[PDB]
Order: C-alpha cells, then structure tokens, then sequence
C-alpha cells in the first residue's frame, strides 16, 4: 500500500543498490555477460548495461527512477551511463551515517552537495586540453568505442565519417557552440556496397521512392522547390467528405477538382524547375502533372528536412504553391539523382557547400553488418561531440576517481563538523569504479587498490590509473584511454543529484 | 536483494547452473560420435518416428528443457552452415573445456583468467593446424576416403560402398577447370517400392507429373525440348467479348470459339514439331507447366510427343538449364530459335506412381541422386547423410587441405599445447591445460562407442612418439594406435578450424555469465 | 532447485540414466509384444477375445490382426510392427517368425549387455550369424515343390501354411484354395493374389463352400435378365429413385391432382434416364443403394441386367478390375467412364443366386472362392487362413524351395550357427552363439503352446540332429513329447519365408539396439 | 576425477607405489648434509617453532630449546629426551621461559 519511516530510505537504497549490483561487473572493456531468462524460456547474453536494465521487471519506484535516469544519459551521452548507477548506488550504499548513526538526510545531501562542487573542480584540475585540429589525437581518442568490434578493420574510416560530420553541425558563430545530431546528422542506410564505401553526403538525403519514369535521372543545376501546402483540391474548413448522386453535378464538382489542381500546378513549372517537394501528399491528378512537366515527384517532408534544403540548393521556404516567386530556386546544387543504388531509390541534393546539416552514407554488405556499423557510428558522434563542446579529457581507467577521492580526503582534514564523514564516505565510493575494473581481470582487489591509492599521495594524480586488459598499472599517458571531461562531470553529478532525491524521499505515497 | 515476481542468483552458483546444463548434454551427444556411436530417436508427438545421429538435427529439431542448454543448439545450427559439419564434437568440447575451468574456478581462480588462456591456446593450436594439414591434390581415391569417413558416421556400414561411390561421382560432374561448385546442382529424389540399397545416380532430372494418354511413347531416345508457360486448356475469351447466349448449349457453343485461341496453338505446337525434324527415328517433347486440354492432348499423342502438364517451379527451372529449351510465355511468337535438345527421355513406371527421367544429356549443368528406401524415415535419414557427404566432398574439394581424422589432430595439438609455456600471463596457462585436456574428449568418447577402454585407448596413443611427423588415432575395430592417413581418415580442415573458434567462442562467454535473471518470467 | 534430473534435458523426455540402462526398457517393450502373440503360435495357437474399436468382438489367431487393433504405441516395438508390415510383402507369412525371433534376439542381448559387452558387438555378431544363416539355409533345402500345377502337389503344400490358422479345415481349405491357385500359373509372370476375390456368405459351413470362376457376387440380379455378353457396363452407387438435379427444382404439392402428376413425373424421370442407359448400348448395370419398384419395369423394358451390391468395397473391385466407375448422380450416360467384359451372367449355387463376371473371349486370370459359415466370426478367420495360403504359391511362382517345419529348421540352423561361432575368436562367439539360441525361442513357443515340456523337445531334436537325422520337427501331439520327421508327414514350409523372416527380425533388432535414447519433439 | 572416467581404483594405487618411490630418490639428490652448529638449528628451530607460537616467543624459545639439546648431545651418543623435563610456572608472564642448567623440585 504505502510506505513510512525509516523503512523508505533504507528501503530506497536496496532497490538502488540492487540495480547497480546487477550492472557492476558490466564495466569496462573486459565486462562480463548477462543470462535474461525470457518468458518463453529464451536467453539473451548481451553485455550492455542499458539493454539488461530495459528488460528487466521492477516493482519499488525507486528503481524506476535509477532505470529513467540512466535512460536520459543515453540520449545527450552515449557512454558512461553504467558508472552512473554503480557511482549512484555506492553513494547510497553507506546507510551507517544515514540511518544507524541517526543524521538526518539534510546533513548527508548537505555533504554530498559540498563534495560534489569539489569533485567538479578537482577533475578540471587534473584535466588536460585537446588539438582538435589534428585528427590524429581525435582517432586515439574516438578507437575507445572502435576498439573490440568489428569496425576495427575500417577503424579510422569511422573516425573520418564522425569527426567531419559533427563538424559540419557545429555553428559555432552562435556563442554556446550547439550541435544536433538528431537532426543536423541524419542518418539514413543504403544496401549494397562494402563497409568502405561508407561515407557522408554534404547534403539531405530523402528516401521517397520513384513512383513514374518520367522524372529527372541526372541534372548538374538542380532546381529545388519547396511548400508546406498539399496539392490538392481546396476542400471545405471541415473534414467533410464529398458525395455526390447526380450526374450532371459531377463535372462541376470535377472541373473544380481539376482546374485547381491544374492552376496551382502551372504556376510551380513557370520557374522551370526539376523537383517540386512538398510536405503534405500529393494525389494522382497532381502527379500527372509533374510527370508530363518531367521534374521528380517528392512529398513527405518534414520541416527541419526542409529547411535544410533552403539552405543547401538556396531554397525558399512557402506556404501555398501560388505565391512562388523566383527565389525558391536551388540554384548551386551539386546534382539531382534519383539512381537506384542497392534495390532501393535514394534522392541525392548534395552541394559543394556546408548547410550546417550533413547526412551519413550507411554502406554494407548486408542488413546485419549495416546495422553494426550504425550503432557503432553514433558513439563515436557522440564522443566528437562531446570534445568538440569541452575540448578537456580526463585521466581514465579508475585514475580520475582516485585522483578525486585523494581531494576530498585531504580537503575533509580542514571540515570541522558532523559532514566529514559522509563527505570521507563519498571519496571511498568513487574507488568503486575501479574495484569492479580490477574484479573483471582478475588481480587481487585490495592489493592493487591499496598501491593504487599511494601512487595517487605520492606522485601526480593525472596519471597511474588502472589497465582493465592486463589488471596491472599503467598511466594513461602511455595509454590512451583519456575520457571526455562533460561525461565524467555530467556522471558525477547525476551519482549525487539521484542519490540526493532518493534521501528525500521519506514516505512513498498512493493517490492520483 | 530482488523484486517480487522475478528471481536473481547473485554468487557464482549462476555460473555452475550453467556448466551442469553443458555436462548433460555432454553426456547426451557422446553416445553417437562416429560410426560405432549409438543413434538417437526423435518422437514429433503426432506419431512420426526418425533416427539419425546427425547433431545439428538432434539439437535443432530436438527441442531442449533446459534454457541454458538451447543457447548451445542455436550454435550448432550456426556450425552447421558453415562446414555442415562437426556440430557433435563441438557440444563434447565445449563440455568439457567447461568441466576442466570448474576445477580451477573452485580453487578461487576468475573465469576471465581462463577465457584468456584458451584465447592463447587456440592461436597455438590453430597454427599447428596448419602444419599438420595435408595440401595434396584431390583425386577420386581421396574423395572416396572422405566420403567413407563421413558417411559411415550417419549409416548401418551396408550403404557405405553404395552412396560413396553417387556422393563422389555427383560432385565431380559438377566441376572442372577450378569453377566455383555449388550442391544446389544436384538434386535429391525418393522412392519408395525398393530396398534401401537400390540408391543410384540420374544424370538428367525426375519430373513429377507424366504423360496422360494411352498413345504415348514410354521413351524417346531423341528430341528437342519445348518449354512452355501457357494454360492448354480451357481458358476466357482472349478478345474483348463475353457471354452472349440464350441457352445452355449457345454458351457452350461459345466455348468453342474460346478454344480456338488454345486449338489453334495446338497446331502451332503440331507445325513446329513437323518442321524442326519431324521425320523418321525422331521425336519431339513438350515440357508445358501449365494444364493441357485432354482433346489437344489427343492431337500431340498421335503425332508421337510425350507431353507433360502441372509442373513444378523447380522442375521447369532445371529443366531450362539442363535442356536449354526457353520458356514460351505465348504461342503467337513461337520460332525454331527457343527449342533445346537431350538424349533418352523416358517414364520408368513405379508400383504406384511414374516420374519422367530425361537422362543422356551432354553437359546439362545439373544431376540427381535417385534415393530409394522402403521406410519415410530411412529416406531422411539418407538424405541427410548425402548432404553431409557432398558438403564433406565439397570442403575438401574448395580447401585442398586436409587433416587426418580419429582424433589425431586434438591428441597432437594437446601435446602442442602442455609444450608451450606462458606468453600473455603466467596464470593464463591453467586455461591453455584445460584446452588441452578439452581436446582428448574426442579420442576418449570414440573408445567409449567402440566398447574399448578410455584410458588405455588414449595413452597408447600417447606414448607414440618418434623423430619424424607421427599422428596416430583411435582404430574403432582394434583399439590400438593407427595412423589416420595411412588407412584413408581423413577430415576437413574447415571443420577442425572453425571448431577451434566456435568452441573458444562458447565456452568463453558462458564463463563470463556472472548472474542468471528473469526478464519478467 | 538442486539436485537436478538425471539426463532429462529435451522436453521431460525420461533418458534412463546408465545405471538404469535406457537399452533394457526398448527391450522390454519388445519383449512384451512377443509374449502376447508367442501364443498364437502353431496350430496349438490360444485365440486372443479382440474387441474392435467400433466395440465389436472379434476372436481370431491372426498376428497381424492382433497389431492392427493393439495400438502399439512403444516405437522401439513399431520397429519390429513395420518388420512385420514388410513381412507381408514379397510373403504372406512369418509374421509371427519376426515377432517371436526378435524378441529372442533382444531377451539375449540384454543378457550380453549385463555381461559388460558393446552395443556394437552385439550388433555386429548378428549381422555376421545372419550371413552364415543365409549361407546354411540353401543347404537345408530338402525337397521342392514339382512345378505340375496338379491340385493334389498344391494342395499337399498349402496344408501347413492353411494349418497353424484354421485347425480342423485343413483338408477341404487345401483343395478348395488350390482349385482357384492352380487355374492361373499357366499365366506365366501374372499371378496375382488380388485376382482371387474372396467373397463369403452366411450358412450352414465351411463344407458348404465352392471354388468359381469370375467375380462373384451374393446378391442376385434384381432384373429378370439372366445371361449378356455386353461389355458395356456402368456403376451408379446412387440409389435408383425419382430423379432430382443439383439445382432448386423446387416441387410444390399442394393438392392430390399435383400428387399424382408429379407422382407420375418420377415415373417418366426414372423412365428417361433408364432410356439414356439402353442409348449408350449398356445392358449391364450395377447399383450400389436401394432400386425403385418402377425401375424394376424400365430395367425389363429396355433389357438392362440391374444388379444390386450394396457393399462399397465390392464395387470398388468393379472400378480395378473392368473400369466402370461409381458417378454420384443418377445413370450419367458418360460410356467413358464405362468397363468391359466379356461375359456375365447370374448363376445359383448352393441354393443361391450370384452373379458372375467373367472373361471367356480375352485370357482372364479372376477367380472366387465362395465361402460359406454359420458365424461371421469363424467365416472372417478361414478369409485370412485363405491368403496366408494364396500368398504361399504366390511365393512359389518363383524359386520354388521348402524347407522342413515344426522348428526343424530352427534348431539345425541353431547347429550349425553356434559351430562357426565356436571357431570364430572374439568377442563375436558370444552374440553368434546367442543368434542361434534365439532360433530355440520358436520350437519352444511350438512346443509350450502344444502343452509339451519345452526342454524335453528341445534335447530330442539336438540329440537327433547330432545324429545326422534332419527333416525332424515336432510331433503335435499334447501327450507325446516325442518328435517325428516332417518331411514324410507333408510339413514343409517356404524358403523365402524363412529368408525374408530371419533377414527382417535381425535388422529390426539391430535397429532397436542401435538405439539408446528416446527423445520426444515439438515442431 | 579419474575414477569417475572409469579408471580401477587399484591401477591409481599402482602409480602412486611408483611415483612414491622415485619421490624418495629425489631426497636423497636435494638433502643438505650441513654440519649442525648453532646457527643451522636456529633456523630449524625457528621454523618449527614459529608454527606454533605468535611469532614472538620463537626467537626466545629458539635459543633455549637449541641449548637443551646441545647441552645433552656430545661423545656422539643417542639423543634422549627424558634427560630434559619440563616444568612450568605460574605468577609471570610468557616471555619469561628460560633455561635451567638443573633441576627442578616443586
Ligand atoms: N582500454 C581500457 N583500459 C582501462 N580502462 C578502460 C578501458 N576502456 C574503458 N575503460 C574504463 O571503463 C569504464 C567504462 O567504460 P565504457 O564501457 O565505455 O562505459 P560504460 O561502462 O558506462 O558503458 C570507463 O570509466 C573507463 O575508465
Ligand atoms: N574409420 C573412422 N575411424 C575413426 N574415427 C572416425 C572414422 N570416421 C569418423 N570418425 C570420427 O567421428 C567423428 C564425428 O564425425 P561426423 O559424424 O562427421 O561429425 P559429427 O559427429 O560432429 O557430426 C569425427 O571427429 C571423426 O574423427
Ligand atoms: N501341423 C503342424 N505341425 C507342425 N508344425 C507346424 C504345423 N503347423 C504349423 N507349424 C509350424 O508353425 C510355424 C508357423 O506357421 P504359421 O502360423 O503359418 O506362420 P506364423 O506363425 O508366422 O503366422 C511354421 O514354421 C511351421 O513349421
């Protein structure tokens, strides 16, 4: 029914422990499988920490909130979501100072907020800056994705295709420098061809099929039109149906069919063009006319697919087709192709010009391989995007953690009062990510995460991490596993921001 | 620690729920490795009975309780596509690489430290694989020892001399000047009314439906080959017309003048067949898929045509290829220029049913194996072993290397392995000595069905060493060690190689299964 | 939860564990099916009271019968049913052979199972005791039928195949079945025993019957024609009535004076179609339903011999044998779909009226043996006994060899069997030494069922045999326990029965023990 | 695990007799005949001692139990062990043990 007292928070932090215990080991290169006994008694043995917990049932809310908290991770960072939930479970898993020692959460949240404004400034301390010009440095740093997969053979072709493409959508004359993958970066797969001939399209790819012949093949000067209008006969303000019964009344009511859509139709061949795309439907008495005008049938745009247009061709956007003036002409377009390239017709605009928008080239040998290279692909978007918004990596391989903690640790010898010991408890937390590192290999836990602690006192902290390969020492200045510092900033903060609502939460209520 | 309505096993008893599942069926499959190996009955429920000892069959059509042990069949559904071959003594590998990682795994050892070490110990051993493999020229006595070491696997060792010489002989039509082979050339018929042992080859094609008048000739030793598409009988005017009549007999009288848009294509077909060598000591046959009006078929009956109706896709597909005749969507553009050509073309007449056999063609680019049995599950049961023969044949036909058989490549690889010391971690080695010891399952399973014992069978073998190449296997009959290349054992390299990497791969992520829950069972 | 079950991993399906030895329950399953026909054995064999599945009580000592309506549902004991199924092909006899023998062969394999011995070693000692078999056989052939299709050299044959199914009949069934066998050999290549119909009627009894040519038929002809040679003949399974299309035809009557007239268009209907019948030419017709008392006036006026067999199965010998197919309306007047025969007539016998289709212009190898009982029971058994004795000179039409009865074979072939396995080394002495005790399982059925002490006969025939005395079976009696030579008494059985029976029952036990593991599936 | 593949029990027991016997030789080939001093007793001593104790009193129980039998071993006679009793004392703590050159009476 409903729950109260004490009995919340420790209950709460079961449920978030239990989520984290299920993905611990799922950390890292070496990461270990999962068995999903399915209702129909089938397994799957994935590894991913976002598909086991998408499948999995839950029943405490608590658990749901840790699950759509992870989910929010993937969309804006593609990485990183599994340290989120452990991090967020550890943090919570010190109920010793929550409930035994009788503090009230206020103090707690009060400490984990204080440290989590030192972990912040301690991971931009030990920080390091990137040359994005040079792609060399964005390949080492992009292969954490391609490395352990079956792009490795064409590794630094996925480099190229991610780099240039996040660059194109990067308008960075606006101030905060935004860029949209969603939107700017459309993706679209194209059968035939290898994993090589994958490439990106300086331009917007529709995949509307070629419904007659008599459209353009091949153009050099394309001629784009847009509208927002349906080329249809002009019907009532209501979604009233037409019916008729007399004879006579139909030639009026279909000479009203015809000249309308005839009269709109003359005016969008008066400035000659080779494509009419519209963004509602097109009938047939409309597509008459187009092919007899021999120019390409298009219809089913969106908006943003749109604008994209106007300003790659240099197109103008309208409401109806009677009001085009000689603007909306794509005059400067690359080519209009509409060639059947693997058993399916891809409508191709392209440009020598860069329409802060861009579209990938999805080449392969089959669907299954397509696929692999595409989710392969968006990470690796993801991880130039999130360089290019804070060109600033940080030591991983459990280096940043311990770097962090040894922060907090000395900073907590200056913190008179009750909240050093939840602040010292977060620090030992943030050792859990390469606790679970050095338990996949292996190696003793305790022995390499006690030397591990004192090469962090001793020498720098920007270095000396955790190898998850081999399970020995090594610094992450011979080895290249420099994150980026957004993920780590954004994972470290949603840790304490969930761990911070879960505490405050005290009676789990029923009503609506 | 776990939700209602669901169920989690948190420690590593997880990881034992698995290897107890890989342990039985283990024990399931070892009993019908080889030739001397017991079969297995597979009841359907409705009442159809089939034995076989084929293991892809015996995990793909066999359904299994366990939801561990299901993982294992997909794989050898997998491994069947690629060699067709091996699928039984990759489940006994993967049991008991599986078996030797539990008794480190029990001292406190990761599994992750053992996953390494087989990833180690398959390099090694598939470099030794390649040293061992024999490059020689394939000839019909090697196929034959190929054949023989693959059929005897899925037969009684009675149609061992009866489909080795048909499974030799269909691969051989189909290539020559170093082409590209394909199976799907060779077709697969059954009949029944005869013993088992009456199996043969056909070196034209069986055609389902014959001929359907009395005047008809039981054989043509010469003739060209018309296809056709078009519907004999009775079809809808063809004009822009209806059915104008007042009476029963004024529609039927309409119907006449339907069939002159089809009687008068009979006699296209009559003026063709008179024209194209319609002289003494020739023939001519019509191949047409579509129906044929009785009354027409009269009119090609007398002329001396053995026609034919209601075919199949696939037998109009092969007999394209084969003959050469190309398809006639319409009699109006008939010509001389679309008409093939064949040897004999007779109907051998069965006890119950007849099929047409166009035999004696000169290079038709395409065969079949003629099958006969007296049983419906003995002609499955042949049926898979040609396939896995033809596959066999064809492996070591496309890979012109080949490896010696009875387990003298895991007894030589396992040696190869305790005698090389560690390169990637000190700890990986006790995974490279589970490997080892994974790979003498298959010697020590193949004493087992012969009835011998599986130790002495497996250290005799051993104990032979000398200053040269010596590989030695089990000799099923004596029990003593027996050189696999002297006597005519000889197995794919394909098959050894990609067992190596399905049972690596297997093996290895049931090790990384850490927890077992339920997604909402 | 742990422990789990022992080996059951595919669909619950029960693998019996090593210890508890998966290959000795297929056995027992096979064991058990022998018990239950071991009795039915010899003409001392015990009836079995069947019950049909239509609830009808049915007593016989047929073994095939007995499977037919024993759902056996063990598929290591189909194994051995479908071994039967294949005995009845190229013989019609033995069946009883591969259930007795084989089970004997899987009673001893389970006792070299026990002993530690491979499966395979079993399987291969069979195999090889199956070739010597095969090879000591031939020798064993005494004497042969002296190819003179005399009725007295066929009938002194049929008495043992006829004998060991119906007792008692033996004398009158030998000559009775030899009469219709003997008038088709001299069609050399062509004897069939489908062409001997047997047909069977209620009466006083077996003494009763008679052997004739053509296709007979009980029920006599519902017309007043006695003998047509036309061979026009049609077949209407429709009843012979008022006529109605497969259309509305929607007959309202409302009052007497449309009573009498639609009354009376039934009679000119039946009258037009019988018409149809006498256009074509086909004074021959057969009716499958009931006759209308009016078409029995239009069946005389146009001269058609109507003929009623209310039996299906009796017109579908008429569609196989002259063509004339059974159409679902009413007299279709199609002389496509028409037979041929030569000659037909009605014909009384035994104080009964039959009809009678024969062939006396064209060669003709059709014949009837026309059975006569008080108890459809007892008639429905001698049907049985009479093609175990058709099928036994089926047989004969080609190589004709006998060899002697009453187990005489069984133990000179258990001789001379367990001599080879005696020099042959190996293991393969024990399964080939039990290969030849497995032949003792029949004259030990032979002789339980006589109620004769087994080993007592057992001991006679292996001391006699010693001494060089072959041809000596056992003697049925069920007081003597002594032996007799059966070559002098007239029992002889067939060589191919012998062949095709021990080749059957040794490849159908090797099937079963190659087996090891019943699995169920789903598909 | 041998036994469990079939193997007779009394074939094990055969290798080990064999094993055994080729385990004895190895001594033979791998004992260090040192002279025994003081300091080679130490070590002895102290590795039987420690096995026993909390590491503490091995290097005070060392010296005395190496003096005790020193102080019987000589004219290279058989070493007996009823030639040292032992006594025990109450009222003190445990690092106290040491030698006495006499006896003891209660
Ligand atoms: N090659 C490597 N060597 C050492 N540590 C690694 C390596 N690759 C990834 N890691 C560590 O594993 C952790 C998880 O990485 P990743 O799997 O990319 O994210 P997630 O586990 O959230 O999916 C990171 O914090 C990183 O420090
Ligand atoms: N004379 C023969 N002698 C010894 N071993 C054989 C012989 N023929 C086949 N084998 C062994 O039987 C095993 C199984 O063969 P096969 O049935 O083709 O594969 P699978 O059992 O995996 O389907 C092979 O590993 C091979 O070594
Ligand atoms: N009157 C008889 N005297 C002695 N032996 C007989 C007699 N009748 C049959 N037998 C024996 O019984 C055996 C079985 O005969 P039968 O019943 O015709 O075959 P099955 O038992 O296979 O149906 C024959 O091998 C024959 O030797």
């Amino acid at each position: 029914k409903r729950e109260s007292g004490r009995k919340v928070q420790s209950g709460n932090i079961n449920a978030a422990k239990t989520i984290a215990d299920i993905i611990r080991t799922c950390l890292g290169p070496k990461s270990m499988m999962k068995m999903l006994l399915d209702p129909m008694g089938g397994i799957v043995m994935t590894n991913d920490g976002n598909a086991i917990l998408r499948e999995i049932q839950v029943q405490h809310p608590a658990a749901k909130s840790m699950i759509e908290i992870s989910r929010t991770q993937d969309e804006e960072v593609g990485d990183g979501t599994t340290s989120v939930i452990i991090l967020a479970g550890e943090m919570l898993s010190v109920a010793e100072h929550f409930l035994e020692q009788q503090m009230h959460p206020t103090v707690v949240i009060s400490a984990y907020r204080k440290a989590l404004d030192d972990m912040i400034s301690t991971l931009k301390k030990i920080s390091i800056p990137v040359d994005i010009s040079d792609s060399d440095m964005m390949l080492n740093i992009i292969n954490s994705s391609i490395t352990t997969k079956a792009i490795s053979r064409w590794s630094s072709l996925a480099c190229n295709i991610a780099l240039d493409a996040v660059k194109m959508v990067q308008f960075e004359e606006n101030g905060r420098k935004e860029i949209d993958i969603k939107k700017y970066a459309r993706v679209e797969k194209i059968p035939g061809g290898i994993i090589e001939d994958s490439c990106v399209l300086r331009g917007v790819m529709i995949n509307k099929d070629v419904t007659h012949p008599r459209m353009r093949r091949y153009i050099k000067n394309p001629r784009i039109v847009l509208l927002d209008s349906s080329l249809e006969y002009k019907k009532g303000e209501s979604q009233t149906d037409i019916e008729i019964t007399r004879e006579e009344d139909f030639t009026r009511i279909l000479q009203m069919e015809e000249e309308y859509i005839q009269q709109l139709c003359e005016d969008i061949i008066q400035l000659k063009p080779d494509v009419v795309i519209t963004e509602k439907g097109i009938s047939d008495l409309a597509q008459h006319y187009l092919m007899r005008a021999n120019i390409t049938a298009i219809r089913r745009v969106r908006k943003t697919d749109n604008n994209r247009i106007a300003r790659a061709c240099g197109a103008r956007i309208v409401s109806r087709p009677e009001e085009l003036r000689e603007d909306d002409v794509g005059t400067g377009a690359g080519l209009l192709e509409i060639k059947k390239i693997g058993d399916e017709y891809f409508t191709f605009i392209t440009d020598c010009k860069d329409p802060k928008a861009c579209t990938i080239l999805l080449r392969g040998a089959s669907k299954e391989i397509l696929s692999e290279v595409e989710r392969n692909l968006q990470d690796a978007m993801q991880v130039c995007r999130n360089v290019l918004l804070d060109p600033q990596l940080v030591p991983g391989g459990g280096a940043s953690e311990m770097a962090v903690a040894h922060a907090l640790t000395e900073k907590s010898k200056a913190m008179t009062g009750v909240e050093q010991w939840p602040y010292r408890a977060v620090a030992q937390a943030l050792e859990v990510i390469p606790r679970t590192l050095i338990q996949n290999c292996g190696a003793s836990t305790i022995r390499l995460l006690t030397s591990l602690r004192a090469k962090h006192t001793q020498e720098n902290c920007e270095t000396w991490g955790v190898n998850g390969e081999t399970g020995t020492l090594v610094d992450m200045k011979e080895l290249g596993i420099w994150e980026p510092l957004a993920v780590k900033l954004q994972t470290y903060k949603t840790a304490v921001e969930t761990a911070v609502l879960l505490l405050r939460i005290d009676d789990i209520v029923s009503g609506h | 620690t776990l939700n209602p309505k669901a169920e989690v096993a948190r420690a590593q008893a997880a990881l034992a729920v698995n290897i107890s599942a890989a342990r039985g069926l283990q024990d399931v499959l070892r009993t019908n490795l080889g030739p001397k190996g017991t079969m297995k009955m597979l009841v359907s429920g409705a009442g159809d009975i089939k034995l076989t000892k084929d293991g892809n069959v015996l995990l793909h059509e066999m359904q299994i309780q366990h939801p561990t042990a299901s993982l294992i069949a997909k794989v050898a559904t997998a491994q069947d596509d690629i060699t067709g071959d091996g699928t039984t003594s990759n489940v006994l590998i993967i049991g008991e690489l599986l078996k030797q990682a539990d008794l480190y795994i029990s001292e406190g050892l990761h599994p992750r430290i053992i996953t390494e070490g087989f990833e180690a110990a398959k390099e090694k051993a598939l470099q030794f694989l390649e040293e061992v493999k024999v490059s020689r020229e394939m000839d019909r006595e090697t196929l034959i020892d190929v054949a023989r070491t693959s059929l005897r696997t899925k037969v009684h060792a009675e149609l061992a001399d009866v489909l080795t010489e048909a499974v030799v002989d269909s691969i051989l039509a189909i290539k020559k000047q170093d082409e590209p082979i394909d199976l799907f050339m060779i077709e697969i018929m059954e009949m029944k009314h005869k013993s088992e042992t009456d199996t043969s080859l056909i070196r034209g094609l069986v055609l389902d439906h014959g001929a359907r008048h009395p005047d008809m000739k039981k054989r043509v030793e010469d003739a060209y080959i018309l296809t056709c598409n078009v519907s004999l009988e009775y079809e809808k005017t063809e004009v822009n017309s209806g059915f104008f009549y007042k009476s029963a007999e004024e529609r039927e009288k309409l119907v006449k003048a339907e069939r002159k848009f089809i009687e008068d294509r009979v006699k296209k077909i009559i003026e063709l067949k008179r024209k194209v060598c319609g002289d003494s000591d020739k023939g001519f046959v019509v191949i047409n898929q579509k129906g044929i009006d009785p009354f027409s078929l009269d009119a090609l009956s007398k002329e001396g045509i053995v026609a034919l109706r209601r075919a199949k896709r696939r037998n109009m597909e092969r007999l394209t290829l084969a003959c050469g005749g190309v398809a006639l969507n319409s009699f109006d553009d008939l010509s001389p220029d679309c008409l093939g050509h064949a040897g004999l073309v007779y109907e051998y007449t069965l006890g119950e049913e007849k099929f047409t056999f166009i035999e004696k063609c000169n290079n038709p680019r395409s065969v079949t194996l003629l099958i006969k049995g007296p049983n419906k599950h003995t002609l499955t049961q042949i049926k898979d072993a040609v396939r896995d023969g033809l596959r066999a044949v064809k492996n070591a036909i496309d890979d012109g290397c080949v490896v010696p058989g009875a387990g003298a490549v895991e007894v030589a690889m396992a040696e190869a392995l305790i005698k090389h010391k560690p390169s990637v971690k000190g700890r990986a080695q006790l995974g490279v000595q589970a490997f080892a010891d994974a790979l003498l399952i298959i010697p020590k399973v193949l004493a087992q069905n012969s009835g011998f014992d599986l130790q002495e069978t497996l250290v005799k073998i051993q104990a032979e060493h000398s200053e040269s190449g010596q590989l030695v296997g089990v000799d099923l009959n004596t029990g003593e060690p027996m050189v696999a290349a002297e006597v005519g054992v000889w197995d794919n390299y394909c098959v050894k190689k990609q067992l190596l990497h399905s049972c690596t791969v297997i093996a290895t992520n049931i090790l990384l299964v850490d927890e077992i829950m339920r997604a909402g069972m | 939860k742990a422990p789990g079950f022992a080996q059951m991993l595919k669909e619950g399906a029960k693998h019996f564990s090593g210890l508890e030895e998966a290959v000795y329950r297929n056995i027992q399953a096979c064991k058990e099916l022998a018990q239950t026909t071991r009795t039915a054995y010899g003409p001392n064999g015990m009836n079995k009271m069947v019950i049909n599945h239509l609830e009808k009580l049915f007593v016989t000592n047929d073994a095939a019968t007995i499977l037919r309506e024993l759902e056996v549902q063990h598929p290591a004991a189909k194994m051995i049913v479908m071994a039967s199924h294949m005995q009845e092909q190229e013989v019609g006899d033995g069946t009883n052979f591969v259930l007795v023998f084989a089970g004997a062969l899987l009673e001893l394999a389970e006792e070299l199972l026990r002993i530690g011995l491979s499966v395979s070693e079993v399987i291969e000692g069979y195999e090889i005791a199956c070739r010597k078999a095969h090879e000591i056989l031939p020798n064993l052939v005494c004497c042969s039928a002296k190819n003179l299709r005399d009725i007295d050299e066929v009938s002194s044959l049929l008495r043992t195949s006829i004998m060991s199914k119906q007792y008692g009949n033996e004398v009158f069934l030998a000559k009775l079945i030899a009469q219709a066998c003997v008038s088709i050999f001299p069609d050399s290549g062509h004897f069939n025993v489908d062409n001997i119909r047997v047909c069977k009627i209620l009466g006083s009894g077996i003494s009763s019957s008679s052997v004739l040519h053509g296709m007979v038929f009980k029920k006599e002809t519902e017309g007043d024609v006695t003998s047509v040679k036309d061979a026009k003949i049609a077949v209407y399974s429709c009843p012979f009535d008022g006529m109605i299309t497969e259309t509305k035809g929607t007959v309202l009557i409302k009052t007497a004076e449309e009573l009498m007239n639609f009354s009376k268009g039934e009679e000119n209907l039946m009258d037009a179609q019988v018409k149809a019948i006498a256009d074509t030419g086909a004074n021959v017709v057969v009716t499958g339903g009931k006759v209308a008392d009016m078409a029995l006036h239009y069946a005389n006026k146009y001269n058609i011999m109507l003929v009623r067999l209310n039996s299906k199965w009796d017109l579908r010998r008429l569609c196989k044998t002259v063509g004339a197919t059974a159409l679902p309306r009413l007299t279709p007047p199609v002389l496509e779909e028409m037979g041929h025969c030569d000659s037909v007539y009605l014909s009384e016998v035994g104080d009964t009226q039959v009809v009678v289709f024969k062939h006396e212009k064209e060669d003709g190898a059709i014949s009837t043996i026309v059975l006569r009982g008080s108890t459809d029971n007892l008639m429905d058994d001698i049907e049985r006994a009479v093609d175990d004795g058709v099928n036994t000179f089926k047989v004969l039409t080609r190589d004709k060899r006998l060899v002697p009865g009453g187990g005489a074979t069984e133990i000179e072939l258990a001789k001379q069997i367990t001599s080879y396995g005696e020099t042959c080394p190996g293991l393969e002495q024990y399964a080939i030494k039990k290969f030849a005790e497995a032949f003792e399982a029949i004259p030990r059925a032979l002789a339980e069922n006589s109620g004769v002490k087994a080993n007592e006969v057992i001991s006679k025939l292996y001391a006699v045999h010693q001494e060089g005395n072959k041809n000596v079976g056992l003697d049925i009696e069920a007081e003597v326990p002594a032996v007799k030579d059966m070559l002098e008494a007239g029992i002889l059985d067939t060589y191919l029965g012998k062949y095709w029976a021990i080749k059957l029952a040794t490849n159908a036990a090797v099937t079963v023990l190659r087996v090891d593991q019943i699995i169920m599936a789903k598909p």
